[PDB]
């Protein structure tokens, strides 16, 4: 040809994308996305991995709807063990973990896990890597930190579409809360960022953004 | 949706 | 403090951002953004730099409006020299270049320069670096190439806002044309890309995107 | 110099970077035991020793300024009862005391179940090599290196000096060469046997990309 | 090996990467004159010689397999009339003939006004070091290195082997050390005198970041 | 706006 | 002069 | 063995 480029093989995480889709019992492709997992929690003891784990079923009941069922089932079985079916966007596998919701641990909630109902379709692909961060930038003041932090969304507030750059087209004046994963803590946290295109520097956050295979949340070599 | 604690 | 981070000094391009703004004669902050410059053209001979140059005035006439004036003035002075006032987003300086519009050169137009009317405010900041590119991806088939190409917009089509990720929320089925800068050719080109979130891989283009100081269009050390 | 088209700007960087520090450690010295791999369900794990970032400097008041049998001997003597270790963090640049109970009663290698190495902690956060892209069937690929998740934090060596990653790879060009590799998912070290080959059939001699610098450090949490 | 959490995927890479090529050049050999800096308004510039990517292999049919005075002598003899040069591109992996007219009549150094160096063009596109971030008042900063725009493509040397960037910087730790640096804005080479200092007061010994690999090559246009 | 050639 | 990893 | 840049 005339093209100065050719194809080559490279290693990429299995958690892509787009080799799909769903062998989940009860059908569906949606579950409860596990965000923040508090320390010394039932969730922690149960092995719930932030970002990578989706709760799909609890005691055989499929959770394909965003309702109070999950809360009710946990409420009804407080201080007793419940078995949860979990899907991993990392390993693309399903696993059953026992967990005991409780008030007897010093933390918020029965499981101590921040969750959100969405689909696990390519969930590993909707991540934005925080690159450099200027001093006294909106990003800096909010708590975003260079290279260690990954924005995985979102906090809605809410209507049509709206993922990150197409989020920050709104809120240009007013506050915005994000879900941020940190590769040191290996956990999610919620940060209040307020955009300002005239903050006195780069962009509206004053930070760099990476998207793609070079900017995913890291994966161990073997399961 | 929106995120919540369980 | 408790923060595990501190501030440090780093070199960044002067073409930032946000040290501003405008000392331009006739006032205003808008001009004609120089995109593609054809080879062996009046534009080329005149020294018009793709992406970095904005045409601000021609023979003393300020071009702060998107009208047929620039075309008319070139038409009226065909085969004669005209002096243009040019602003560089690279050097933040104003310079006068002589140029002779002509039909006698084998190319499209009198100057042989693709332009667009917009503002040079932080124009160096609205750039998206094409990172990795999958085989047979929408990005690949369109002509986007890894690391050498920078998407600088846009092609509108058109109404409110809409910069890149917030562009590709539309066209998910249908075609989309982009302005792409290449650091080898040091020139812009127009590429027809058609998004497909189910193309069979990463994202909707099948490429990586970089934004920020680490992903700007490169600048020489001295003017 | 003409007029530079560049200027200076402020950016956030980890505390553990870019200064002159021989540190404020009690007992003097600047060397300790670098904590590499920490086995799961181990005394070491329970004690809170984090891989790469932690250096053991003292144990029960005894400063560890020598690569000798003192550390194991002390652990042997206090087996199954608690021992106090003074630990320095290259992450927080602070010193902390952790209690730990060495044991034979746990099913794992060692009394603590912790891989260590005696070296200096000055700028230890800077001697990291970030593994970028990795070609198929490359030396890097076959060895076990994985893109972006792995960081090379040094090597087990032949008395090759200085061993910065690259000056190893053309010396070991015939046969391995062992590396110590940190992974940000597991947050733990592992040993990788790689065999370099400039004619392997692709990029470089490992068939992977390498990053060095602030953009390629082992990530650190926002707060201590 | 268990089940790897990684798989193989196809990606676009430059033609000038990752194969075994001693090339198809007429006259044999695998070495030529690497075109570094090309002065503006020069015969060389007019002839279309692009810095870094071009190697002069033959001139008027004479193969240049030796670092001798042949090239200048031939240029001297044909001064002010056209000469034919066979040029190999590491970019396109193709050979092309360019006419060029050496002259004394132009106000610049040389007959062609082109900095060259005799070496091999096998995988020459791989021996590039991408300059990433650059700290203020760093050795890199003071020397003239600039972030992301500059690529180190080798060094002028003391008979230090192999000189991969890093194994130079601890050997030259006292005083410079000269580097050849490509810039993607100017698309041209320049010589930079840097003085390494591991105790300069910051990151590494240059105070800059370094990238190596497909993510850090000198950029190439989509079509030849 | 939209881009055009001059 | 160079040590080498060992387990404790 | 190593050459060094020169101008032509």
């Amino acid at each position: 040809s005339t093209s100065l480029y050719k194809k080559a093989g490279f290693l990429v995480p299995r958690g892509s994308g787009s080799s799909q889709s769903v062998e989940i019992p009860g059908g569906g492709t949606e579950g409860y996305h596990v965000l923040r997992v508090q320390e010394n929690s039932p969730g922690h003891r149960a092995g719930l991995e932030p970002f990578f784990d989706f709760i799909v079923s609890i005691n055989g009941s499929r959770l394909n709807k965003d309702n109070d069922t999950l809360k009710d089932l946990l409420k009804a079985n407080v201080e007793k063990p419940v078995k949860m079916l979990i899907y991993s966007s990392k390993t693309l596998e399903l696993r059953e973990a026992s967990v005991t919701p409780s008030n007897l641990w010093g933390g918020q909630g029965l499981l101590g896990v921040s969750i959100r109902f969405c689909s696990f379709d390519g969930a590993n692909e909707n991540v934005w890597h925080v690159l450099e961060v200027e001093s006294n930038s909106p990003a800096a003041l909010a708590g975003l930190r260079p290279h260690s932090d990954y924005i995985i969304g979102a906090d809605t507030v809410m209507n049509e579409s709206e993922d990150l750059f197409s989020l920050i087209e709104t809120h240009e004046a007013k506050p915005l809360k994000l879900y941020v994963y940190n590769t040191d803590t290996d956990n999610c946290r919620e940060v209040i960022i307020t955009p300002n295109s005239a903050w006195g520097g780069e962009g509206s956050l004053g930070c760099g953004i990476g998207y793609g295979y070079l900017h995913r949340i890291p994966t161990r070599p073997f399961e | 949706t929106k995120s919540f604690i369980i």
